[PDB]
């Protein structure tokens, strides 16, 4: 997930990016390549919840993008699905 | 070349030998550096503002040269003091950018040629997080240099 390669030829497969660095504020950039598979077979996040029976899944959800990726779709779908 | 797209590139390239002969080229076609077209129609980003974005180790030799070309046309208080014309990055000048990337040599160059100290970067980006912006500093270059952990510009201002 934290993959940023300096070799500049294996760059198109790098995962972490740096958008803009205006002093104190850094703008990182994570790819949702396999995290939220919209029209694909099966996702990373689905195996984190539906398939993995390992104890470490509580720590494994506490990685950097997924703590904010789950807050994305909660803010868009939580208030709507509750009111229905 | 003679167009704007060649000129906005080579400044980011930072090759002053590829910018030769443009000063009497403006003598021929009577054009100012910030007349209508050598400035972004969406934002207002000029050649000097583009020069401070892309840097070569924090050094671009076009920066005294763009002031030199502006001196012959007579826009030293205009080519330096032209803020952004957009809404999101509204009011940001080249003085805000040079303080931002800690070019202490180039901060001294702007004011000596004539720079507005009290230019306010009052854009929607420069608002606090409750208002929709990402970074707040009180819209002032003196306050900006204090927010960038740099007292060296603070002594200079």
């Amino acid at each position: 997930i934290r993959l940023e390669i300096k070799d500049e030829e294996a760059r198109h497969l790098s995962r972490k990016f740096r958008d803009w660095a205006y002093g104190p504020v850094y703008s990182s950039l994570y790819d949702l390549s396999m995290l939220d598979t919209c029209g694909e077979e099966v996702s990373v996040l689905e195996i984190l919840v539906y398939n993995s029976k390992v104890e470490n899944r509580h720590e494994m959800l506490a990685v950097e993008p997924i703590n904010e990726l789950l807050r994305d779709k909660w803010q868009k779908f939580g208030a709507v699905s509750f009111y229905i | 070349m003679f167009n704007r797209h060649m000129l906005f590139d080579i400044v980011s390239r930072g090759s002053t030998a590829e910018l030769e002969g443009f000063l009497p080229f403006l003598l021929a076609q009577k054009k100012r550096l910030t007349d209508e077209e050598f400035r972004e129609a969406s934002t207002g980003k000029t050649c000097l503002t583009k020069a401070l974005m892309n840097l070569n180790g924090g050094k671009n030799d076009t920066i005294p040269m763009l002031i030199d070309i502006a001196e012959k046309t007579g826009n030293l208080r205009e080519f330096i003091n032209s803020p952004f014309r957009d809404v999101y990055y509204r009011g940001q000048t080249a003085l805000h950018i040079a303080i931002e990337r800690r070019c202490k040599h180039y901060v001294e160059l702007l004011v000596e040629k004539g720079a507005d100290v009290h230019a306010q970067a009052r854009g929607r980006f420069f608002q606090p997080k409750d208002e929709g912006g990402y970074f707040y500093f009180g819209e002032l270059p003196l306050s900006l240099a204090a927010c960038t952990n740099q007292p060296d510009i603070v002594h200079y201002l």
